[PDB]
């Protein structure tokens, strides 16, 4: 998923 | 990497490309690193922290696309994953966020250098480039936070280091940065590291020699107005790496 990421996800466009 | 140019291996030599195999074979890109030595790439343990089984990675040396190869690339199995035992995270910041990969080839060989493959030197802890300092930070990390997909070649960008002074301000990261870590963006907020640039180099020049200075770690988000990226502080990880390696 993304519990870990580099920053907390942003919506896809 | 946010705003900043497309770039070739031979201006980043050190630049390891991490990628993950999967149950059913397809391969995915996860993380940089630099390599600091001809057997060992450093990077970032939140890359791997959910996955950690060394057998499912595949590291590229001398590599400028992501998906297409690059004349001199060298692949490299995984023999030794070793992540910070004191890593930790909350919804945010990333703590001891640094991971050693000790790399093989199938012939069993460590990397050869060449134009496209060299080490970078580490860090000293007396020798700490100043706040204001222009950096290279290289990936292939999304081009903007909206993009489903990672770019086709390699980016690098320029940012400055903020002191830890000001980057603990409340209205910047407040108590999410600690002395281990370091702050750098661009004075516009224009170009940044993104998603999928976790774990590659944060060089500086030091009288005249490319010095491994960081490695991203994390931030809020991707050229974010008063929100810096973060990067480890790899000059604060010195007896860790050569305890490791
Ligand atoms: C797991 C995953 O898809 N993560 C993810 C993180 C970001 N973070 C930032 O941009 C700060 C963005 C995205 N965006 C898209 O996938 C469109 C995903």
């Amino acid at each position: 998923g993304c519990q870990v990421n580099y920053c907390p996800p942003v919506p896809c466009l | 990497i946010i705003g900043g140019e497309f770039t070739t291996i031979e201006n980043q030599p050190w630049f390891a490309a991490i990628y993950r195999r999967h149950r059913g074979g397809s391969v995915t890109y996860v993380c940089g690193g630099s390599l600091i030595s001809p057997c060992w790439v450093i990077s970032a343990t939140h890359c791997f922290i959910d996955y950690p089984k060394k057998e499912d990675y595949i590291v590229y040396l001398g590599r400028s696309r992501l998906n297409s190869n690059t004349q001199g690339e060298m692949k490299f199995e995984v023999e030794n994953l070793i992540l910070h035992k004191d890593y930790s995270a909350d919804t945010l910041a990333h703590h001891n966020d640094i991971a050693l990969l000790k790399i093989r080839s199938k012939e069993g060989r460590c990397a050869q250098p060449s134009r496209t493959i060299q080490t970078i030197a580490l860090p000293s802890m007396y020798n700490d480039p100043q706040f204001g300092t222009s950096c290279e930070i290289t990936g292939f990390g999304k081009e903007q936070s909206t993009d489903y997909l990672y770019p086709e070649q390699l980016k690098m960008t320029v940012v400055k280091l903020i002191s830890h002074r000001e980057c603990q301000q409340p209205h910047y990261y407040g108590s999410e940065v600690t002395t281990k870590m370091l702050c750098a963006a661009d004075p516009q907020w224009k170009t940044d590291s993104c998603q999928g640039d976790s774990g590659g180099p944060l060089v500086c020049s030091l009288q005249g020699r490319m010095t491994l200075t960081g490695i991203v770690s994390w931030g809020r988000g991707c050229a974010l107005k008063d929100k810096p990226g973060v990067y480890t502080r790899v000059s604060h990880f010195l007896p860790w790496i050569r305890s490791h390696t």
